[PDB]
RNA sequence: UGGUUUCUCUUCAGAUCGCAUAAAUCUUUCGCCUUUUACUAAAGAUUUCCGUGGAGAGGAACAACUCUG
RNA sequence: CUCCGAACGGUAAGAGCCUAGCAUGUAGA
């Protein structure tokens, strides 16, 4: 889904503030529902390895 | 078995169980202590061993990681002269120290994590916890803490030397933490395990 | 294991063997728990000086 | 004992200075008194009986002798050698030798009533050797 | 410096800055500073593992944010 | 050491004797002190005797945070014992304060779903 | 067996008389191997005997808390709680200088301040010494002036905490 | 005409009743959000608590000092 | 530039034996 947006927007990504907020705040989130897969602990920092 | 589980973790804690499925952990602790009074045993004329003498310990010994007893003791001969303690890698070392008798060598293995690859600190660690403020049954001079990491296949070792141990004991490592009989089943059940 | 003579059992730990002695069913009669202060001056003066004799 | 005023007392004050020692002295010792041998609420009774011979001592000497001074008197009653209520229904001719004033209360006893330490013994019963709970003594 | 979160049982949880070649019985000492006890009566435990008194933070390999089980003696 | 014994014994108790006397000697040093003070500041110098310092227990060493890093109190409850690990200027990046915190696109305060105060401090 | 050796004899001076030693202390040393061979019996005249066998003078030690016999007879004394004469006949003794000692740990703790004062004072003047248990587990010497003394000061002996009603300069303006 | 105080109990408080100021709940809003409570503060109104104001009722202290007129 | 977080979502699962800090204050003859 990032490949197919990146590509076709690939100009555009760069100068929209508010499309580089979209990102930081969906990668953090799926970041954040993988982890509960493994663990439901909420860690406090998971490796970015 | 003595694999520490920080979080729930359902997906990783039965995968550690089908490893660990029998006595294996702790037939891993009862063949090294096997393995190395055999190297002990046949070099022990030259070495002025009396007689390799390890008794019995509690059978969960390797599971307790608060007391750590002698398992694995050898009877020096006669004007048995100890040296200064240090790892299992210092070639500086010093044999200007007390004249014992009496010397044991604790095996205790840890699995390890990310942040505890250090096991040459950790030996130094667990000999010099386990020493004075033990409340375990040990011999008062000296001892080894020939550990054994299962997790990052680290050999370390520290406490007070016997003279031409250090090479003894290097050379019955390396024929230790490989090529075990142990080990091999070991490597076995993690390599069936992630296919 | 351990093996209580009174009680008829058999315990592993060490102050376990001991509690099964006193202070089980078969102990009520048997020195029980209540125990009594003796003389602060007759019999306790004289356990010093026991003690005293004894060593020297 | 602290005065908690430091405020020069007047004369008289030494008059009544060992006096007022020797009953204070005495209610110190009562108060450390452990709590083996009374029952429930006999402990109680010698802290009440020590005050009640502190304000006997008071008023004696102001209303009886007539011998302490009336700037002497504000100042032990504001000192707390005596107790102002106790004065107060001593004043009064209905009761002039009261046990405790917590045996005057009305609202203290389950009936609604006095206790037994407020009635004379011609007018209660033939055998009856009680002693009030709560005040301490008839 | 390692941020040693000294996390006990009934809400005592507080964070302890220590150096990396800082003793166990430094440790100790700033631990009270921010529970309230008397440095002496404290006994650190992970897994029945009592620590000792005169060993460093760099031998137990305690990295940053590794929280420990603070107890009472 | 019979004859040794009995000097250090008398070597204790001269110095017990000798701070049980400067215990009492302790209030009036106390009022003494008031007093040195006291003529001190009303007809000794006016701001050209000062005779003292800055003698603090605890030593005031501190740094700067970089950018946002966590305000660690070193904790009100032992002030008085002057130890040494309390003397280490508390200014170090601990977990999570050795980025720079900069080159991060916006702000990055605490990714953990947890933000209920929302400041940076500025105004 | 743990609660109290007497069913109803005296009381403490602000709790019950085995709860006088901290909670902590008292918990690790109910179980111990030198506390369960002693509690299963122990009376007036047997107090004298464990006592006088013993010496040592400290507290806990190690990593766990291992209670030094010192704190195990007073433990056990306190559950006893014998008359006064019993204890001032254990602090006068000279039949054993760690008998003195154990003696005036039941002295300081539960009796009264006068007599606190009072029995701790004649003992101020003894030069011998003692072997004390240090934290580490390593035998220390001390003196019995030393340990008579640091009954008499602040609060910081080896599991106990029990202030006077007052000072030695509050207590000298009423009494000597 | 005639009483300075103090403690109990009966109403309404539309006066910065409070010259200062807490918590909870309900209806709408924002930020985080991963299950929830502990969360952030903008608007409004409903309780609880810290308190108070005039006006009749009952006790105690010199009510007698004689207060205003 | 100094805005410092806490709990739940977590340790299992069972067999035989052993010892404990607890509570009520009755009518009746």
């Amino acid at each position: 889904a990032l490949i197919g947006l990146m590509t076709y927007f690939r100009e555009a990504v760069v100068n929209t503030q508010e499309l580089l907020d979209l990102l930081v705040k969906c990668e953090n989130k799926i970041q954040t529902r993988i982890k509960i897969g493994l663990n439901s602990k909420m860690p406090s920092r998971f490796p970015p390895v | 078995t003595g694999i520490f589980m920080h979080g729930k973790i359902p997906t990783l804690k039965i995968s550690l169980i089908q490893i660990f499925r029998a006595h294996l952990w702790q037939k891993i602790h009862e063949s090294i202590v096997m393995d190395l009074c055999q190297v002990f045993d046949q070099e022990l004329d030259a070495l002025e061993i009396e007689t390799v003498q390890k008794e019995t310990i509690h059978p969960r010994k390797s599971y307790k990681m608060n007391s750590s007893c002698a398992d694995i003791l050898l009877f020096a001969s006669y004007k048995w002269n100890v040296s200064r303690p240090s790892l299992l890698a210092d070639s500086k070392d010093v044999m200007d120290s007390t004249t014992t008798q009496k010397y044991w060598i604790d095996i205790q293995l840890r699995w390890g994590d990310y942040d505890s690859h250090d096991i040459e600190r950790y030996a130094r660690a667990k000999f010099l916890d386990y020493t004075t403020d033990n409340m375990s049954i040990y011999p008062s001079p000296t001892g080894v803490l020939i550990a054994i990491d299962l997790a990052y296949n680290l050999h370390s070792a520290y406490g007070n030397w016997f003279p031409g141990s250090k090479p003894l004991i290097q050379q019955a490592m390396a024929k230790i933490m490989k090529a075990n009989p142990a080990l091999y089943v070991l490597r076995e059940r993690i390599r069936k395990g992630l296919q | 294991g351990y093996y209580c003579n009174v009680c008829d059992c058999v315990v592993k730990d060490s102050i376990n063997f001991l509690d099964h002695i006193n202070g089980k069913k078969h102990q009520r009669n048997l020195g029980m728990s209540m125990r009594v202060e003796r003389s602060t001056l007759d019999q306790v003066k004289k356990r010093f000086e026991v003690n005293k004799k004894k060593m020297e | 004992k602290v005065k908690r005023s430091r405020k020069a007392p007047p004369d008289g004050w030494e008059l009544i200075e060992p006096t007022l020692d020797e009953l204070d002295q005495k209610m110190r010792e009562a108060e450390t008194e452990p709590h083996e041998g009374k029952r429930k609420v006999e402990s109680l009774w010698p802290i009440f009986r020590i005050h009640h011979q502190k304000t006997r001592y008071i008023f004696d000497l102001f209303y009886k002798r007539k011998a302490i001074s009336r700037e002497l008197y504000e100042y032990c009653i504001k000192e707390g050698y005596a107790d102002k209520n106790l004065i107060a229904k001593w004043k009064k001719q209905g009761y002039e030798n009261l046990c405790c004033l917590r045996c005057i209360q009305t609202r203290d006893t389950n009936f609604g009533t006095n206790c037994i330490c407020r009635v004379p013994k011609s007018k209660l019963e033939v055998g009856r050797i009680i002693e009030c709970t709560h005040c301490g003594c008839r | 410096m390692i941020e040693v979160v000294c996390n006990d049982r009934l809400g005592k949880k507080v964070r302890v800055k220590c150096n990396t070649d800082d003793t166990i019985g430094d440790l100790k000492k700033l631990i009270a500073a921010q529970t309230g006890t008397r440095w002496n009566k404290i006994v650190l435990k992970k897994w029945y593992t009592i620590f000792k008194d005169h060993v460093s933070l760099g031998d137990y390999e305690i990295h940053d944010g590794m929280n420990l089980e603070l107890y009472y003696q | 050491n019979d004859e040794e014994e009995y000097e250090a014994w008398k070597v204790r108790e001269l110095k017990r004797i000798k701070r049980d006397r400067e215990d009492r000697e302790a209030l009036e040093k106390e009022k003494a002190e008031i007093e040195r003070m006291r003529n001190l500041t009303e007809e000794e110098r006016r701001a050209e005797l000062r005779a003292n310092g800055k003698v603090i227990t605890n030593k005031a060493v501190k740094g700067k945070y970089k950018f946002l890093q966590k305000y660690y109190h070193r904790g009100a409850f032992f002030m008085d014992e002057d130890e040494e690990v309390y003397k280490r200027d508390f200014s170090a990046p601990t977990l999570e304060d050795h980025f720079n915190k900069t080159i991060l696109p916006k702000v990055m305060q605490v990714k953990n779903f947890g933000r209920s105060g929302r400041t940076k401090y500025t105004h | 067996m743990a609660n109290r050796t007497v069913k109803d004899a005296h009381s403490i001076h602000g709790t019950n008389p085995q709860y006088l030693v901290e909670k902590i202390i008292r918990t690790r040393i109910y179980e111990s191997k030198y506390w369960k061979e002693e509690c299963f019996g122990l009376t007036a005249e047997l107090v004298v005997d464990k006592a006088m066998e013993l010496r040592f003078v400290g507290g806990v030690y190690g990593g766990n808390i291992k209670p030094t016999p010192f704190l195990c007879l007073t433990l056990k004394m306190l559950q006893i709680q014998p008359e006064k004469d019993i204890i001032v006949e254990f602090i006068k003794n000279e039949d054993f200088k760690y008998v003195r000692m154990l003696g005036a740990l039941y002295m300081r703790l539960t009796g009264t301040a006068i007599d606190c004062y009072k029995y701790l004072e004649p003992l101020y003047n003894d030069y011998r010494k003692i072997k004390s248990q240090n934290r580490n587990g390593e035998f220390e010497l001390m003196h019995v002036d030393e340990f008579i003394d640091e009954l008499l000061h602040s609060e910081r002996v080896c599991d106990i905490i029990l202030p006077r009603l007052q000072k030695r300069y509050v207590l000298e303006e009423a009494e000597q």
